[PDB]
C-alpha cells in the first residue's frame, strides 16, 4: 500500500531555518508528481508547492516565493522542503501528497479532507 | 411467425429512436462549475441533486447542469461531462485568499486527458466588491501575489481597478495559453452581480466554438 | 492516546505482513512453467449493435445468453437480441447520467443508477405489457457505481460515498450496510454461490464481505492507484482487479495474498474492465488505448488483441456458457466477438 | 445503319504511348471511386449528411467512367470504330445524365458546406437525414428528366449524309449535324438547357465559396489563413476545370466554324476524363476519416 | 473523534489477523487442476465448428 512518512518538525524562532523530509515507499517514485500541503489551525487544507516527475518544473504559492525550496531525490525516494526566514504565520501541520495517477500533469483532490495518498503530517511551530 | 412481430417491434422502436435523435441533436449542453463563494447560483437564477436550467436565446435551446449532491473528490464523476459544448467557470475575483484554489482547479480542468477538447467560458464575478476593496486601499494584493509589483496595464474610478482586473484575467489567460493543442480556447468575461447579458455572451461563445468545430471538420482549418 | 493506538496498528500491520511472507514458499509462474501455450487467439466481430446516441458505460448479459441490456448517457435502456440484432425493448430514463445497469437472474427485472443517487427497478413483464418503474431505492449519498441482483427480491449496490448496502426490494429499506472503505467504491463482484462478494475502491484496496454476517473478512493490497474493475474466478476462490497503474493482479482468498501480475512495458493506460472466460484460462481486459487484450491466466503472456473500437472501451462481458464476448465503447457501438 | 467513330486525330501511331496513360487513369478512377463508396457505405460512423454527398459524387464519377469506357477502349485497343444505331444513343443519354448528376451533387455539397459554416448553431435543424434523401431523389429526377428528350428526338430523324463522327464517343451536338433535316429545335433546346440549368449552378457554387472565404478571413492568425486559402483555391480550381471546357465545347461546336477539330477533341476529352480522377483526391481522400480507413484497408 | 476511528481500525485488524492460511503452491495446484479439468468446455479457448455456432 501507499506509505508516506514525514519528518523534520520542531520549534523554531522567527527568522530561523527548518528542513522537512518525506520518505516514500510502496510505489515507483519517478512516475508521480509530488506536492506539499499545509493546514493552519482553524483553517482548511492549503496547497504549498509541487515538483514534476523529474524536477524540471517547480511552482510555489504566492506567500512562499523566494523563501521555500522543494526538491526530490529519485535515487533514494525522498522529498525535501527547505524553509528559510520563517514567519509566525507559517505554523501549521505539513502533509506530503501524491498525484492520483502516473504520467499525468493534472492533480485532482490533493487538498481534500479524506485524500488517500497523503501522509500523517508533522507539526511546525514558530 | 415470431420474426414478423419482432421486425414490427424493431421498426416501431427505430422510429421512436429517430424522433429522439432529432430532439437530442437540437439542444446544447453546458456544465456550470465553480465554488461556494462564487455567485454561480445567482447567475443561474438570473436567466432561470443536479440543478438543471433550460434557457432559449434566438430560438436556440441551451441546457445547463449544476451538480451539487456529491462529495469533495471529483476526479471520477467529472468524466461524464466530456461531451458538453463548453464549461462555465465562475470566480469571485474579490477574495484574494482563495484565488489560488481557483487557479489550481482551472489548471486541473485544462490539463485533463478527457477534458482536453472542451472549451471553457470564464466569468470573473463580483466586480463591485473588487472595486470597493481596491479603492478603500486597506487589503493589498501585492503580498498575496508578489509578481504584482512589476505589472503594467496593457476602471473609471482609477487606473488601479483596471490594473487589478487585467492582472487577474492575465493570470488565468497565462495558465490557459501555457500548454494547449489549439483545439480549445478560453473566453474571459467581466460580469457583476446584476447583469443581463450573460445569455447573449454564452450564445456568442457557443456559436464561435461550434463554427470552429465545423471549420475543422470541413478541412478548412 | 492516539500515538499508542497508531503504534499498535502498525505493529499488527507488520505482524500480518510477516505472517503473509512466511506463508509464501513458491510462485505461481514457476509452477505453471511446464504447460503448453494457448497460442494466438483470433476473434472476429460477428454482430454490431447500433442505436445508442451517446457513450455507453454498462451492459449485462442474460442468463439464457441471448438477450442483453445496455445503458447510455442519452438516457436510454435497450434490451437487445444478439442472435438477430432486434431491439426487444427501449426504456427512457428520468436521469440521463446513468453509470450502471443490471439484469435479473430470472429475467423479469432490470435496474440502473447514476449521479441521481437513486436505484430504480423496472418490471419488464407487466400484466398490461408495458415497462414501468416498480421501485426507487433511495438512501445513498454519492453516485451509484454498481449494482447486482442477488435474486428477485434482494439487490446489493455500491455508491461513491465509500459504502455498500443490501436492499429489500419488496419493502425498500436497507437490510445491511457495509463500511470500511476510504475512497469511492468503483466495482463489486458476487460470488458464484452468492454468499460473499468483493469490492474495489479508489483507495487501492479490495475487501471481502459476508452477506449475512455483514463484516469484512479479508483485505487485499498491492495496487498503486485506484481500482476500476474486479471479477471472481469461476471456481470462486480467486479474483482479478484492474487499476489505473496499467496492471492487473490475481489474488487468492485462501492464501490471502497476490499470485500473479499482468503488465507490459508498452502499456501506460489504465484498465477499464476485466472478465474471465468460462474455464478461467483466459483473462480479457479493456484498456484506455481503444484496445482490449487477452491474457493467459496461468502464464501472464498476452495471447490476443481486439481492435475494433474507435474510442474508449468502457464495458466488457462474457456469456454464462462462454460462446461470445460483448464489448461496449464510448463511440456508442456494441460488438459481439467470437 | 452504323456510325463510324474517329477518336483522337493522333491515334495513327498505333497507340504506342497513348493507351497506357488512358488505362492507368481509368484504373485509378474506378478503384478510387469504388473504394470510397464501399468505405462510406460499410462503416456506421460515416453516416452523416456530409458523407452522403461524397458517396453520391463517387457513384456519379464511377457511372460516368463506366459509361465512357467501352467505346474509347475499343477504338484505342481493338481498332474498332463502328457503333450500332442504338448503342450510340444509349451512350449519349447516359453521358449527359451523369454530367447533370455531377453538377447537382456539387451544388448540394456547396449548400451543405455553406449552411454548416455560416449557420453553426442551426445546422442540425436544417439538414436531417430525411431531407438528405429528398435531395437525392430530387437530384436524380432533375438529372434524368431534362436529358430524356435529347436522344428521343434524334432517334426518329433519318441520317443520310456521312454517318461519321468526330469524337471517340457519341455527343448530342455532334450527332445532330448528320440528321439531314431540321436540326434547329434540337440545337436550340440543348443550348438552352446546358446554359440555363447548368451554368447558374457554377455561379451559385462560386458565390458560396466567396461568402465562406469572407467568413473565414477574420478568424485566427496567418497560419490558418494560409491553410484556408489553399483549400478554397483547390476547390475553385477543381470546379473550374470541370465547368469551363464543358460549356466551352457546347459553344464552340455551334459557333466555331473555323476552329480545328483538335480543340473539340481536347475539350471533350478533358471535361469527361479528368473530373472522375480529380474529384476523389480533392474532395473525399482529403478528409481524415476516410484516409484512416483507406490506410487500414491497404495495410490488410 | 479520531480515537473511535483508531479503536475501530484496531478491532478490524485484530479480527482479520487471526485467520489460518495455506501455502501458495496448494492454491496454484487447485487453479491448475480446475483449468485442465474444464478446458474441454471453453468455446473461446478451443474453436468449434460453425454448425453449432449460434453467431454464424
Amino acid at each position: 500500500q501507499v506509505q508516506l512518512q514525514e519528518s523534520g518538525g520542531g520549534l523554531v524562532q522567527p527568522g530561523g531555518s527548518l528542513r522537512l523530509s518525506c520518505a516514500a515507499s510502496g510505489f515507483t517514485f519517478s512516475n508521480y508528481k509530488m506536492n506539499w500541503v499545509r493546514q493552519a489551525p482553524g483553517k482548511g487544507l492549503e496547497w504549498v508547492s509541487d515538483i514534476s516527475q523529474s524536477g524540471a518544473s517547480i511552482s510555489y504559492t504566492g506567500s512562499v516565493k523566494g523563501r521555500f525550496t522543494i526538491s526530490r531525490d529519485n535515487a533514494k525516494n525522498t522529498l525535501y522542503l527547505q524553509m528559510n526566514s520563517l514567519k509566525p504565520e507559517d505554523t501549521a501541520v505539513y502533509y506530503c501528497a501524491r498525484c492520483p495517477a502516473p504520467f499525468t500533469r493534472d492533480c485532482f483532490d490533493v487538498t481534500s479532507t479524506t485524500y488517500a495518498y497523503r501522509g500523517q503530517g508533522t507539526q511546525v511551530t514558530v | 411467425n415470431e420474426e414478423k412481430a419482432q421486425r414490427e417491434a424493431n421498426k416501431k422502436i427505430e422510429k421512436q429512436l429517430q424522433k429522439d435523435k432529432q430532439v437530442y441533436r437540437a439542444t446544447h449542453r453546458l456544465l456550470l462549475l465553480g465554488a461556494d463563494n462564487s455567485g454561480k447560483s445567482t447567475i443561474v437564477k438570473q436567466m432561470r441533486g443536479i440543478f438543471e436550467t433550460k434557457f432559449q436565446v434566438d430560438k436556440v435551446n441551451f441546457h445547463m447542469f449544476d451538480v451539487g449532491g456529491q462529495r469533495d473528490e471529483r476526479r471520477k464523476w467529472i468524466q461524464c461531462f466530456n461531451d458538453v459544448t463548453a464549461i462555465i467557470f465562475v470566480v469571485d475575483s474579490s477574495d484574494y485568499n482563495r484565488l489560488q484554489e481557483a487557479l489550481n482547479l482551472f489548471k486541473s480542468i485544462w490539463n485533463n486527458r478527457w477534458l482536453r477538447t472542451i472549451s471553457v467560458i470564464l466569468f470573473l464575478n463580483k466586480q463591485d466588491l473588487l472595486a470597493e476593496k481596491v479603492l478603500a486601499g486597506k487589503s493589498k494584493i501585492e503580498d498575496y501575489f508578489p509578481e504584482f509589483a512589476r505589472y503594467t496595464t496593457p476602471p473609471g474610478e482609477d487606473p488601479r481597478v483596471t490594473r487589478a482586473k487585467y492582472f487577474i484575467r492575465d493570470e488565468f489567460l497565462r495558465i490557459s495559453t501555457a500548454s494547449g493543442d489549439g483545439r480549445h480556447y478560453c473566453y474571459p468575461h467581466f460580469t457583476c452581480a446584476v447583469d443581463t447579458e450573460n445569455a447573449r455572451r454564452i450564445f456568442n461563445d457557443c456559436r464561435d466554438i461550434i463554427q470552429r468545430m465545423h471549420l475543422r471538420q470541413y478541412e478548412l482549418l | 492516546e492516539l500515538d499508542q493506538l497508531r503504534q499498535e496498528a502498525e505493529q499488527l500491520k507488520n505482524q500480518i505482513r510477516d505472517a503473509r511472507k512466511a506463508c509464501a514458499d513458491a510462485t505461481l509462474s514457476q509452477i505453471t512453467n511446464n504447460i503448453d501455450p494457448v497460442g494466438r487467439i483470433q476473434m472476429r466481430t460477428r454482430r454490431t449493435l447500433r442505436g445508442h446516441l451517446a457513450k455507453i458505460y454498462a451492459m449485462h448479459w442474460g442468463t439464457d445468453s441471448r438477450l442483453l441490456v445496455s445503458a447510455s448517457q442519452d438516457g436510454k435502456l435497450i434490451i437487445w437480441d444478439s442472435y438477430t440484432t432486434n431491439k426487444v425493448h427501449a426504456i427512457p430514463l428520468r436521469s440521463s447520467w446513468v453509470m450502471t445497469c443490471a439484469y435479473a437472474p430470472s429475467g423479469n427485472y432490470v435496474a440502473c443508477g447514476g449521479l441521481d443517487n437513486i436505484c430504480s427497478i423496472y418490471n419488464l413483464k407487466t400484466r398490461e405489457g408495458n415497462v414501468r418503474v416498480s421501485r426507487e431505492l433511495a438512501g445513498h449519498t454519492g453516485y451509484l457505481s454498481c449494482c447486482r441482483f442477488l435474486d428477485d427480491n434482494q439487490i446489493v449496490t455500491s455508491s461513491g460515498d465509500t459504502t455498500c448496502a443490501l436492499w429489500d426490494i419488496e419493502t425498500g429499506q436497507q437490510t445491511t450496510t457495509f463500511t470500511g472503505h476510504t475512497g469511492d467504491v468503483m466495482s463489486l463482484s458476487l460470488a458464484p454461490d452468492t454468499r460473499l462478494f468483493v469490492s474495489g475502491a479508489c483507495d487501492a484496496s479490495a475487501k471481502l464481505w459476508d452477506v449475512r454476517e455483514g463484516m469484512c473478512r479479508q483485505t487485499f493490497t498491492g495496487h498503486e492507484s485506484d481500482i476500476n474493475a474486479i471479477c471472481f474466478f469461476p471456481n470462486g476462490n480467486a479474483f482479478a482487479t484492474g487499476s489505473d497503474d496499467a496492471t492487473c493482479r490475481l489474488f487468492d482468498l485462501r492464501a490471502d495474498q497476490e499470485l500473479m501480475t499482468y503488465s507490459h512495458d508498452n502499456i501506460i493506460c489504465g484498465i477499464t474492465s476485466v472478465s474471465f472466460s468460462k474455464s478461467g484460462r483466459l483473462l480479457l481486459a479493456g484498456y484506455d488505448d481503444f484496445n482490449c487484450n487477452v491474457w493467459d491466466a496461468l502464464k501472464a503472456d498476452r495471447a490476443g488483441v481486439l481492435a475494433g473500437h474507435d474510442n474508449r472501451v468502457s464495458c466488457l462481458g462474457v456469456t454464462d456458457d462462454g460462446m461470445a464476448v460483448a464489448t461496449g465503447s464510448w463511440d456508442s457501438f456494441l460488438k459481439i466477438w467470437n | 445503319a452504323t456510325f463510324l467513330l474517329t477518336g483522337i486525330p493522333g491515334l495513327e501511331a498505333a497507340h504506342i504511348w497513348i493507351s497506357i496513360p488512358f488505362c492507368f487513369m481509368y484504373l485509378i478512377a474506378i478503384l478510387g471511386n469504388g473504394t470510397i463508396l464501399f468505405i462510406i457505405r460499410t462503416e456506421p460512423s460515416l453516416h452523416e449528411p456530409m458523407y452522403y454527398f461524397l458517396s453520391m459524387l463517387a457513384a456519379t464519377d464511377l457511372g460516368l467512367s463506366l459509361s465512357t469506357l467501352p467505346t474509347v477502349l475499343g477504338i484505342f485497343w481493338f481498332n474498332a470504330r463502328e457503333i450500332s444505331f442504338n448503342a450510340c444513343f444509349a451512350q449519349m443519354f447516359f453521358i449527359h445524365g451523369f454530367s447533370f448528376m455531377e453538377s447537382s451533387v456539387l451544388l448540394a455539397m456547396a449548400f451543405d458546406r455553406f449552411v454548416a459554416i455560416c449557420n453553426p448553431l442551426r445546422y442540425a435543424s436544417i439538414l436531417t437525414n430525411t431531407r438528405v434523401a429528398k435531395i437525392g431523389l430530387a437530384i436524380l429526377t432533375r438529372s434524368f428528366l431534362l436529358i430524356l428528350p435529347l436522344p428521343f428526338l434524334l432517334k426518329r430523324l433519318p441520317y443520310c449524309h456521312s454517318n461519321v463522327l468526330s469524337h471517340s464517343y457519341c455527343l448530342h451536338q455532334d450527332v445532330m449535324k448528320l440528321a439531314c433535316a431540321d436540326i434547329r429545335f434540337n440545337s436550340i433546346y440543348g443550348l438552352f438547357v446546358v446554359l440555363s440549368t447548368m451554368g447558374l449552378d457554377s455561379l451559385l457554387i462560386l458565390f458560396s465559396y466567396i461568402l465562406i472565404l469572407k467568413t473565414v478571413l477574420g478568424i485566427a492568425s496567418r497560419e490558418e489563413r494560409l491553410k484556408a486559402l489553399n483549400t478554397c483555391v483547390s476547390h475553385i480550381c477543381a470546379v473550374l476545370v470541370f465547368y469551363v471546357p464543358m460549356i466551352g465545347l457546347s459553344l464552340v461546336h455551334r459557333f466555331g466554324k473555323h476552329v480545328p477539330p483538335v480543340v473539340h477533341v481536347l475539350m471533350a476529352n478533358v471535361y469527361l476524363l479528368v473530373p472522375p480522377v480529380m474529384n476523389p483526391i480533392i474532395y473525399s481522400v482529403k478528409t481524415k476519416q476516410i484516409r484512416k480507413r483507406i490506410l487500414r484497408l491497404f495495410s490488410l | 473523534a479520531s480515537i473511535a476511528q483508531a479503536r475501530k481500525l484496531v478491532e478490524q485488524l485484530k479480527m482479520e489477523a487471526n485467520i489460518d492460511r495455506i501455502k501458495v503452491s496448494k492454491a496454484a495446484a487447485d487453479l491448475m487442476a480446475y483449468c485442465e479439468a474444464h478446458a474441454k468446455e471453453d468455446p473461446l479457448l478451443t474453436p468449434v465448428p460453425a454448425s453449432e455456432n449460434p453467431f454464424r
